[PDB]
């Protein structure tokens, strides 16, 4: 028929291999190294979170007897709460305030398809011509919104300022900057403004603020750095969150020139400008105050999982040997 | 003589209408083309059906034009496994079909509850909670779809096809004077080789060299064999005098009924296969055997003397009986093996990547949004998670040929069919419940609570998609590293290949290059770069990777350790 076989390594199925076999010896002390390495760095994730300083106060008021539950049904626009809260242990090193929100599925599939990319990172064409994805918010009236979609309308809008009550009672606000609260490359890379001009009043033509957005996205922040598609909030907004009940960064506090801690433990009041209903749908609204640490926040999740999963594998670990040791 | 240059439009017919998911898939492009049901965009299933479409287009192209060339110059057979793969498809369309009505009654309830009071959820379309509940069912199925496997199809030819090269390549089962090696002339009936419950066998010119005395080889290569259980029946000879006298030789050699014509040979084939369901392989030379060649599953021509007109009509057609030794202890054993553990993982591995929408769809109002990238859709099935299973398809030896031949026993694991049951789809698709779960919930719960969060803060949705991509990818390519026993140097590099590719993909993917390009098929960009930078996104990776990895292996060492397979109790006595 045809000449015999070429004779290689392939072509015979005898490669040179190596057959790992899962003896009693080979499997068993990687789930001690694994038990091994896990505790410690669960310990250390533990001890790390639970380290770190944190206080949050919930001042949604849906609950009586909530000293702002008049924001429940703001027959004025402008509704302010007011709520004291006290810190036992002073906060050292960078300390970052959120916002949180409970029971707001911002990953919702018809909110999160809601939102024009091109016209996000600035595209001419896009801006004055919304992506049919954001349908409901493509235009208002007569112009297309510049920043359309669901997500981009229904931004959080309330303002949490941080008082600090000393001796003397006299409030003493406290440093608080919003920039540099979202990470490197949006700011950067994926969100931009239309291009073109100076000021950003001659750069948006044709084109109305979201229903829901009091004021157009011109002056979102005075710096013009942080005004416009780029705005800080509005990207870690934008930046759509995993899950229901998710925090977002609000603003920064940094060390403070003298010795003394960030926040020295005293009397706080948080004054918030009561602006994002979310009661309808029971939604609850949560500032938070944590500390830096040098691994990572606070997440005694992980912590403990791995204290759990370093010690189920002694436990898998220990136990085989029984089953190792009774079949021998 | 087919594909005359103006006939590609028949071949995606024939790949199309008769395949199930095929057409599926293509009715499944006219569920997600409509806006008003898309939930995933065309890309996340041309990319695969293109692929797993052009390639299956190649590997015919290049068999027509052979016999163009054969026709120039000149001037039906189902495995079993295939059926039970036909079965599983549909099977997975039902569940598909369950879940996607399930979630859009947990859906249509959540917009009467949640969805109407949800000011932040208002599109201006005025639909009833029982609207909304309907048409989602069509983005479920969309979302959900690849759960059925997309390259199931393709891949199996490759491994068909290579494993069927194995044979015309052994130097073993070749013949020197004669200079005749071995060859598959079908490439589709593989795993079959595997799976042989009965041989039919001619005497005159298969069992002897028709020039009689026996074939060298034959008594070792008849019992042999039997002790893989294998029964074997001689159709051939003249009555008792001839039977007795050669059946009582090559060691015992049974029904050894005689004188049997053409007609009588496929006829006696028949009397198995119908009041007995099994698979049976014909082996025989001349034209008075090919009667029984065509019946039977499998079907060998030996060259023999008698005439060179057995073998074409057959599958396969190597020069000497002894040569079935290695056809089905070593090609035939390995290509079950190899098929079971392909299709074992491969449904995992869907339905592992697939369901951490359902577990996420508790998360988003049950609205059927996607977990992952849009892109990690397409180049899952075809590049992540295609080569190393595909490697081990065609590498993967639990035992060395030599000592195959030295244990025939090693074979009944493929006539009982126990390594691939209908009961084992269901284990890997709840293994993929389970590391879907596992592969969304750890994530989850690091995603609840604090995440490496700072001005750089991985807690989104996008780097919360990455983070399960990067321990699906890596979970399933270690998964395909636990399953391969024959680490070759190409093994090991697919599988470190195709989590390199992946990990080296997002980059790419997720650079500010490819963002300026395509701002809207390509939205991850820095996500990549900013989510797996962090120790505690790593640290769940780790955490995600090894609790849903130890358990396997800790389940893996049990079961051997309790109930040890015949390949483990040989594979640990090396000598
Ligand atoms: C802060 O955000 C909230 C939403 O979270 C804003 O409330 C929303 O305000 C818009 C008006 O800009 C409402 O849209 C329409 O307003 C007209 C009156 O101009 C009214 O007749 C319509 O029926 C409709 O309400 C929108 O409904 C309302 N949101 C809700 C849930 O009722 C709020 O104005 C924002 N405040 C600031 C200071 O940004
Ligand atoms: C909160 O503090 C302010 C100012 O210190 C005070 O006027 C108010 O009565 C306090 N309210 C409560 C409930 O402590
Ligand atoms: C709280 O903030 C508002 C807004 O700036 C301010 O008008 C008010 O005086 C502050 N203090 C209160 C409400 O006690
Ligand atoms: F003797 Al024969 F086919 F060769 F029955
Ligand atoms: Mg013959």
């Amino acid at each position: 028929k045809t000449r015999r076989p070429d004779n290689t390594a392939f072509k015979q199925q005898r490669l040179p291999a190596w057959q790992p076999i899962l003896t009693a010896g080979t499997v068993l002390p990687i789930f001690f190294i694994i038990g091994l390495i896990f505790i410690p760095i669960g310990i250390g994730i533990f001890v790390t979170s639970n380290n770190i300083r944190e206080i949050e106060i919930d001042y949604t008021g849906t609950e009586p007897s909530s000293p702002c539950n008049k924001c429940l049904s703001p027959d004025v626009t402008p509704c302010f709460c007011t709520i004291n809260f006290t810190l036992e242990k002073s906060f050292e090193g960078n300390v970052f305030m959120y916002y949180g929100l409970s029971n707001f599925y911002q990953n919702h599939r018809r909110y999160v398809k809601s939102r024009d990319d091109s016209q996000l990172n600035g595209d001419s064409s896009a801006l004055l011509n919304p992506s049919k994805e954001c349908e409901p918010y493509r235009r208002n009236e007569d112009k297309p919104i510049a920043p359309c979609g669901a997500i981009a309308n229904s931004m959080f809008n309330d303002t949490l300022e941080l008082f600090l009550i000393g001796n003397d009672s006299y409030p003493i606000p406290i440093a608080l900057k919003k920039k540099g609260i979202a990470w490197w490359t949006d700011k950067n890379v994926k969100f931009r403004n239309p291009p073109g001009g100076d000021n950003l009043e001659e750069r948006f033509k044709g084109t109305t603020k979201p229903v829901n957005w009091l004021k157009p996205v011109y002056m979102l922040d005075s710096d013009p750095d942080n005004n416009g598609f780029i705005n800080e909030d509005f990207i870690v907004w934008m930046r759509t969150a995993a899950l229901p009940t998710f925090r977002k960064l609000y603003r920064l506090i940094e060390r403070k020139s003298d010795l003394h801690p960030t926040l020295p433990a005293g009397r706080y009041s948080l004054n918030v400008t009561y602006n994002y209903p979310v009661h309808y749908f029971d939604g609850r609204k949560r500032m938070i105050l944590s500390t830096i640490s040098w691994m990572g926040g606070k997440n005694p999740f992980l912590g403990i999982a791995y204290i759990a999963v370093g010690s189920i594998s002694f436990l898998l670990g220990v136990v085989l040997l029984v089953i190792n040791h009774k079949y021998r | 003589y087919k594909y005359n240059a103006f006939t590609f439009i028949p071949m995606n017919l024939f790949e199309q209408f008769k395949r199930a998911a095929n057409l599926y898939f293509l009715a499944l492009l006219i569920l997600q083309a409509v806006p008003q049901i898309s939930t995933l965009a065309w890309y996340t299933t041309l990319v695969p059906l293109l692929v797993v479409l052009g390639v299956t287009a190649i590997k015919d192209l290049v068999d027509d034009v052979a016999r163009h060339k054969m026709d120039k110059e000149i001037n039906f057979k189902r495995t079993k496994i295939d059926y039970l793969m036909n079965y599983m498809v549909y099977t997975i369309f039902v569940v598909l079909i369950l879940l996607s009505a399930g979630l859009a009654i947990g859906h249509a309830y959540w917009e009467a509850q949640v969805g109407n009071s949800s000011w932040y959820l208002y599109d201006g379309e005025d639909d009833t909670p029982s609207y909304r509940g309907f048409l989602i069912f069509w983005g479920y199925i969309i979302v959900l779809n690849t759960m059925v496997p997309i390259s199931l199809y393709v891949s199996v030819e490759v491994i068909r096809l290579g494993q069927s090269h194995f044979i015309n390549w052994d130097l073993q089962m070749y013949y020197a004077e004669k200079d005749t090696p071995a060859k598959a002339r079908t490439t589709t009936l593989n795993e079959q080789l595997g799976q042989i419950h009965y041989i039919f066998s001619d005497k005159t010119g298969t069992l002897t060299q028709n020039i009689d005395k026996l074939q060298d080889g034959v008594p070792e290569t008849i019992s042999k064999l039997a002790k893989a259980d294998i029964k074997i029946w001689v159709l051939t000879g003249d009555k008792k005098e001839t039977a007795e006298n050669i059946g009582f030789a090559c060691e015992l050699l049974a029904v050894i009924c005689c004188r049997v014509t053409p007609k009588q040979k496929a006829m006696v084939v028949d009397l198995v296969k119908r009041y007995k369901k099994a698979i049976t392989l014909a082996i025989g030379d001349g034209a008075n055997d090919v009667n029984m060649i065509k019946t039977a599953h499998i079907g060998v021509g030996i060259s023999g003397q008698e005439g060179m007109q057995a073998v074409m009509s057959s599958d396969y057609s190597f020069a000497q009986f002894r040569y079935l030794q290695r056809l089905l202890l070593v090609h035939g054993r390995w290509s079950y093996i190899r098929m079971c553990k392909f299709l074992r993982y491969f449904f995992y591995k869907n339905f592992a990547f697939t369901l951490v929408h359902f577990w996420y769809s508790f998360f988003n109002g049950y609205s059927a949004q996607t977990a992952y990238e849009d892109w990690f859709i397409t180049l899952y099935n075809v590049l992540y998670t295609s080569l190393p299973v595909l490697l081990m398809g065609l590498l993967d030896q639990d035992v060395s040929d030599k000592l195959s031949l030295r244990f025939p026993g090693l074979y009944i694991v493929g006539q009982r069919d126990l390594l691939f049951n209908y009961k084992r789809f269901f284990v890997s698709l709840l293994h993929g419940v389970l590391t879907s779960m596992i592969l969304f919930f750890i994530p989850l719960g690091a995603y609840l609570q604090t995440v490496g969060q700072d001005g750089e803060a991985p807690s989104d949705y996008q780097s919360f998609a990455v983070t399960i991509a990067s321990a699906l990818v890596i979970t399933v390519n270690f998964q395909i590293g636990l399953d391969t026993s024959y680490w070759t140097f190409v093994n090991a590099f697919s599988i470190f290949g195709s989590i390199a590719l992946y990990f080296g993909i997002m980059f790419d993917f997720h650079s500010a290059g490819i963002h300026v390009l395509f701002p809207s098929a390509f939205q991850f960009t820095g996500t990549a770069s900013n989510a797996l930078r962090q120790p505690y996104i790593w640290l769940t990776i780790i955490l995600t990777v090894a609790v849903c990895l130890l358990p396997v292996v800790a389940i893996r060492f049990l079961s051997m350790t309790i109930w040890p397979s015949e390949s483990d109790k040989i594979q640990k006595h090396r000598k």
